[PDB]
C-alpha cells in the first residue's frame, strides 16, 4: 500500500 | 481526496480476469477471424481495443454473441494481441511482427502500433 | 518467453472498465445492500473477491441478476471497497474503517482486511 | 514497454  | 493504494491490485485485477478467460468463465463473446474462434469478455476487449469499443457501444452490436473480423486478419496475429489485452505481455517476433501491427492498427491498439513501428525502425 | 511488458497496460485495463461502470455500460449485475444498489460487472467482482468469485461460479448463481448482500452489511462500507475494485484506491478513514473491514472479512478481500487491521493496532 |  502507498500514497499515490 | 485522502486515499491509500494497492500497487499490484491492477496487476491481480488482470491476472484473474485471464484466469476465467483460459477456464472460459463468463464468456460473453466469441470473436471469428477466419477458420479460427477465440472466446473473450466484451468488457476487456473494450478496454484494450478502439475498434472493441465502438463495437460494443454500439445499440446492436452490444447484443451479439459473435463478431466476425476482416477476413485479411492473420488469426495468430490476433491471438497474441488478445493474449497482450489480458496479460500486457506481447509475443513480438521478427515472424510475426508484420502481421501484429496489421491487426493492431485494425484494432487500434496505439501502444501496439507505436512499439511495432519503433521494432522495424530499428531493423531497417 | 521473450515477451516484451507495457508497464501501463493494467493499469489502463481497470480506468476503462471504471469509466464503463460510471455510464453503466455492459454492467451484469445488481448488489444489494439493505435501500441501496450498486450496479457492476461480475468478472470485475469475481476478479476482486473471493465470496464473488464463489457465487458466480456457482451453476445457479452464475445466471442472477440480482445479489442481495447479508443485511449486517454497511452501504458505504460497500461502495468504498466497489470503489477501490475498480480504482485501486481505497478510501480509509476514521469514522469507516470498522465498517470497512467487516465489508472486506465479508467480501474475503485479504489485502484490504491486512491494511485495515494494521491502521487500528497503529491507533491502539 | 521493459523486459519483463
Ligand atoms: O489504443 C486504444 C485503446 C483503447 C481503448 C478504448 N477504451 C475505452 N476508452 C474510453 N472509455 C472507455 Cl469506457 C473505454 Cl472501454 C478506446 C480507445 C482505445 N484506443
Ligand atoms: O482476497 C481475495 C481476492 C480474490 C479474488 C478471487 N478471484 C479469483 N481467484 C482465482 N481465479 C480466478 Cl478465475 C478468480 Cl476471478 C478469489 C479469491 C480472492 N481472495
Ligand atoms: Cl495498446
Ligand atoms: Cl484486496
Amino acid at each position: 500500500w502507498v500514497i499515490p | 481526496d485522502s486515499c491509500i493504494q494497492f500497487t499490484r491490485h491492477a496487476s491481480d485485477v488482470l491476472l484473474n480476469l485471464n484466469r476465467l478467460r483460459s477456464r472460459d468463465i463468463l464468456t460473453d463473446v466469441v470473436i471469428v477471424v477466419s477458420r479460427e474462434q477465440f472466446r473473450a469478455h466484451k468488457t476487456v476487449l473494450m478496454a484494450c481495443s478502439g475498434l472493441f469499443y465502438s463495437i460494443f457501444t454500439d445499440q446492436l452490436k452490444c447484443n451479439l454473441s459473435v463478431i466476425n473480423l476482416d477476413p485479411e486478419i492473420n488469426p495468430e496475429g490476433f491471438c497474441i494481441l488478445l493474449d497482450f489485452m489480458y496479460t500486457s505481455r506481447l509475443n513480438l517476433r521478427e515472424g510475426n511482427i508484420m502481421a501484429v501491427m496489421a491487426t493492431a492498427m485494425y484494432l487500434q491498439m496505439e501502444h501496439v502500433v507505436d512499439t511495432c513501428r519503433k521494432f522495424i525502425k530499428a531493423s531497417e
